[PDB]
RNA sequence: AACGUGUCGCGAUGGAUGACUUGGCUUCCUAUUUCGUUGAAGAACGCAGUAAAGUGCGAUAAGUGGUAUCAAUUGCAGAACAUUCAAUUACCGAAUCUUUGAACGCAAACGGCGCAUGGGAGAAGCUGUGUCAUCCCCGUGCAUGCCAUAUUCUCAGUGUCGAA
RNA sequence: CACGAGUUGUUCGGAAACUGAGCACAACGUUAUAUCGUUUUGUUAGGAAAGUGAAGGAACUGAAAAGGGGCAACAGAGAACCUGGGAUUAUAUUCCAAAAAGAAAUUGCAUGUGGG
RNA sequence: GAUGUGGCCUGGAGGUUAGGACGAAGCUUAUGGCGUGAGCCUAAGAUGGACCGGCCUCUAGUGCAGAUCUUGGUUGGCGUA
RNA sequence: CAGUGUCAAGUUGGCAGGUAUUUGUCUGCCAAAGUUAAAUACAGAGUAGGAAGACCGAUAGCGAACAAGUAGCGUGAGCGA
RNA sequence: AGACCUGAGUGUGGCAGGACUACCCGCCGAACUUAAGCAUAUUACUCAGCGGAGGAAAAGAAAACAACCGUGAUUCUCUCAGUGAGCGGCGAGCGAAGAGGGAACGAACUCGUUGCCGAAUCGGGUCUUACAAGGCCUUGAGUUGUGGCAC
């Protein structure tokens, strides 16, 4: 019977963790990520979901290198005499 | 664009500047200009200059003057 | 404990010796940090760590400056490891330099000299 | 070389062996099996752990048993040779 | 079961390490707004599914 | 009389209202203002005496260096150059910067496995010392394509010639 | 719920290191678009994809060998250990210490004895 | 259904006049007075703790009883099934 | 403008001159390589600084005044206090 | 023998892929909707999709307008103008340009060709305090033509 019993029938998992984005969207059989399209070189990006783009874009991480180079640009790549 | 002969040539070193990266992808070569209609000027090209989108933008946007 | 001035005045072998001693001391303090220990003993872990950081800072600054002056000579400049070259930005590194930017044809130079831009006024 | 940082060989054993353990099981292994218990670097080798034991405590490790704890750290059960006493080494360590 | 990749084991280890209450001295601090960890996790309430 | 009704005083439950706003929204301006193979954005894991989250940082890890500033930080603890060597702050030229990721030696629900090349450690034998096979550890290089190039490298073609 | 602990391997399972149904990097082609197609019926690609056994005077040179590189089985293939313990609060063919409780098997290098 | 109203009311602005720790806003009422009414004003708090009223003009996200209305809370059924 | 077919002329020449054609005058210009600052955009971007508002005032204003793209949900794309 | 010229291998030096994507440039490309139905039309050369750059981009120095007493690269603003233009089941609807006042403006240059030369050019080593717009060397590239000069 569909419903409760068949909920009991569900074994395994379609997805596991993605090495690239970490979202548990990596299709095990197809070996590609449903969230970031890994291992394709470029990431998934669709304008019909600006919300997902705003979730994933630059600035939602720590920007560990971007902050430093932004400071260096702001200071005109100043160097000791 | 990395060859020193190119970079030190005033006749061709304009193309080293990054605004010309993949200019063919943006229709900026002679063939691209041809299919953009940019072989024509004046009354044969008024709706497509400086581009179709540019002319559509300035012909279709609603202007709200401050005192109107 | 190690003042940075003493470390600047210190040799590379002596710097490595004092790095070994400070590492050993931090290890012993980790042992103490496992078996309880007094607040005074636990409270020197951070000075030891910052001193180790200072010794490594002096060592690496000295090594990088010496290497930069090694590859600065005409003979070895073009083989400089990319970690020692100026970073700036990717686009700036690829961009035309002022000398390349300012190249002119000989006709352009003759024209620029023949008719220089003038300063003038009107009454 | 594109790696310029000053790395010294005289402090690697301090990374390999982090600190000893003092739990009841560890103490019982010290007394009864001549075995010291350490938290070690999780990426470290059994062979490197033996070498670091020699370098740091001047003692011979006859057997290193390792496990990664459910908290993510690697623990080493190190039996010393019968020429060395685990209790004396633990005392010098301060255990 | 017995099998897990070491990476999954490390993620589960970090989740175990995070499943701790707030120290009380954190509540004694000057501008403090935290009193419970609020990200506490019980194995029966919510799944990590690693 | 008992439930039950009404009204008033006082309580409870419940969090509206008012004052408060280090927030939002909208408008305007100034610039030596625009990332990445010199490895980015993003993911992951760690780092404090005490430390879950968050913030900050990267095995130099709630930070190193420098220039200013001048007496703290503060929940406790700990520390105690002051004419500036401060767990102060601010800013920035020097440094550091784990596993990844375009990810690029090959793979990967594997903290996996190589080739070349530099090193390190190294039992037993040898004169405590050096030396060191197998094993082990670390650095560097090694994807594909394209451009240039070879103080003029090595080749292929029943392509076209041609030797003396 | 709070505090403090607990998972021990030459041989067990995996991987190093097999092939299967299959997958699809490269290559090539296609597509305005590669985020498409082909890719085991012995097998990629108009397709020059092999880089080293030897020698010969210690690492430098090179024959013949047709059809590039990977992945996909924790129940197929494969795989050298097994009893005793008075040995835990919780692990154990994983721990036990010279009378290893002990008994083995099996790799990789080296050292001797001996050979016909 | 149309229209009028030196008609009522609310948040802000330009003016002008006031008030407040000797107690502002808010909130409570067998708390009276005024108005046909929208409402206004006083009193009392054995309430509160810091802002705010009137008048002219300007301005708007400006007035609720119901939309199987939205969100939060409560509630009889019920010490029941 | 594009595909395909077909394809010139040579300044006694071409192109344009907003009703097709064949003539013959006139006017402007010289396609089928290329570079170029400013005045313009920023209609869901960023970096470093600034200035404001007749705007909103915790069910409002961004979803988010707070360890908020968090807790939680979904196999997932996503959803989201 | 050898050559060039077509194509390989390796060494050396370098570059591209990713991110952002508000605005901008190239393609691709709807339907709801409106027409009181609906198919042309409209929505719309829009959304969604695929590419590419910047601090802006794109455009830009007349094979331009005009028909004047003439203007004079581009871009932008008011206006021309919801138009006695035009397009349109001539329905619903749609829809510009020149001139004029202005912002900006030191705005102009390069090649190819022609004709006069013809390696005077480039790269690479190496000296000058110097990967010099310099000297010296150099077959390496280039005569299947780089570079100079002129209207
Ligand atoms: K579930
Ligand atoms: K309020
Ligand atoms: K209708
Ligand atoms: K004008
Ligand atoms: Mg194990
Ligand atoms: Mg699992
Ligand atoms: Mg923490
Ligand atoms: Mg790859
Ligand atoms: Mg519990
Ligand atoms: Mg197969
Ligand atoms: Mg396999
Ligand atoms: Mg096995
Ligand atoms: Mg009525
Ligand atoms: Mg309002
Ligand atoms: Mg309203
Ligand atoms: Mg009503
Ligand atoms: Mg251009
Ligand atoms: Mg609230
Ligand atoms: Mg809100
Ligand atoms: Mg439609
Ligand atoms: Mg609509
Ligand atoms: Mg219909
Ligand atoms: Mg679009
Ligand atoms: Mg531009
Ligand atoms: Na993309
Ligand atoms: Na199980
Ligand atoms: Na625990
Ligand atoms: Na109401
Ligand atoms: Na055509
Ligand atoms: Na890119
Ligand atoms: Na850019």
């Amino acid at each position: 019977t569909k419903g409760t019993t068949s909920m009991g029938q569900r074994h395994g998992r379609t997805h596991i963790l993605c090495r690239r984005c970490g979202r548990n969207s990596y299709h095990v059989q197809w070996e590609r990520c449903a969230a970031c399209a890994y291992p394709r070189a470029s990431r998934r990006r669709y304008n019909w979901s600006v919300k997902a783009i705003k979730r994933r874009r630059t600035g939602t991480g720590r920007c560990r290198y971007l902050k430093v180079v932004n400071r260096r640009i702001a200071n005109h790549f100043k160097t000791p005499k | 664009p990395m060859c020193k002969t190119i970079r030190r040539d005033p006749r061709i070193n304009w193309i080293v500047n990054s605004v010309h990266k993949h200019r063919e992808q943006r229709g900026l070569t002679s063939a691209g200009r041809k299919h953009r209609g940019l072989r024509h000027k004046g009354h044969k090209a008024s709706k497509l200059r400086p581009s179709y989108r540019a002319a559509w933008r300035r012909n279709n946007r609603i202007v709200f003057l401050r005192k109107r | 404990h190690m003042k940075i001035k003493d470390l600047r005045e210190k040799s590379k072998d002596d710097l490595l010796k004092t790095l070994t001693e400070y590492k050993k001391e931090l290890s012993q303090l980790r042992v103490v940090q496992q078996t309880g220990g007094a607040e005074t003993r636990l409270g020197r872990i951070r000075p030891i760590r910052k001193s180790i950081a200072r010794i490594l800072t002096v060592l690496n600054q000295n090594e990088r400056s010496n290497l930069k002056m090694f590859y600065a000579d005409r003979k070895l400049r073009c083989k400089t490891p990319k970690v020692l070259r100026t970073k700036l930005t990717h686009r700036r590194r690829l961009a035309l330099k002022e000398n390349e930017k300012n190249r002119k044809t000989s006709r352009q130079m003759r024209q620029a000299h023949k008719f220089p831009k003038r300063v003038y006024a009107v009454k | 070389s594109n790696r310029v940082t000053v790395e010294s060989k005289d402090i690697a054993a301090f990374n390999v062996i982090r600190y000893p353990l003092t739990t009841d099981k560890a103490m019982k292994k010290i007394e009864e099996n001549n075995t010291l218990t350490f938290i070690v670097d999780s990426r470290a080798n059994k062979t490197e752990i033996k070498k670091a034991m020699r370098k740091l405590y001047q003692v011979k490790a006859v057997k290193v048993n390792t496990l990664i704890r459910p908290d993510g750290l690697k623990k080493a059960y190190i039996r010393l040779s019968a020429a060395h006493d685990a209790l004396d080494t633990a005392n010098k360590i301060g255990l | 079961g017995r099998f897990k990749p070491l990476a999954v084991k490390k993620k589960y280890a970090k989740k175990m390490n995070q499943n701790k209450p707030v120290p009380y001295w954190i509540r004694l601090r000057t501008g403090n707004r935290i009193k419970w960890n609020e990200k506490r996790r019980h194995w029966r309430r919510t799944k990590l599914n690693y």
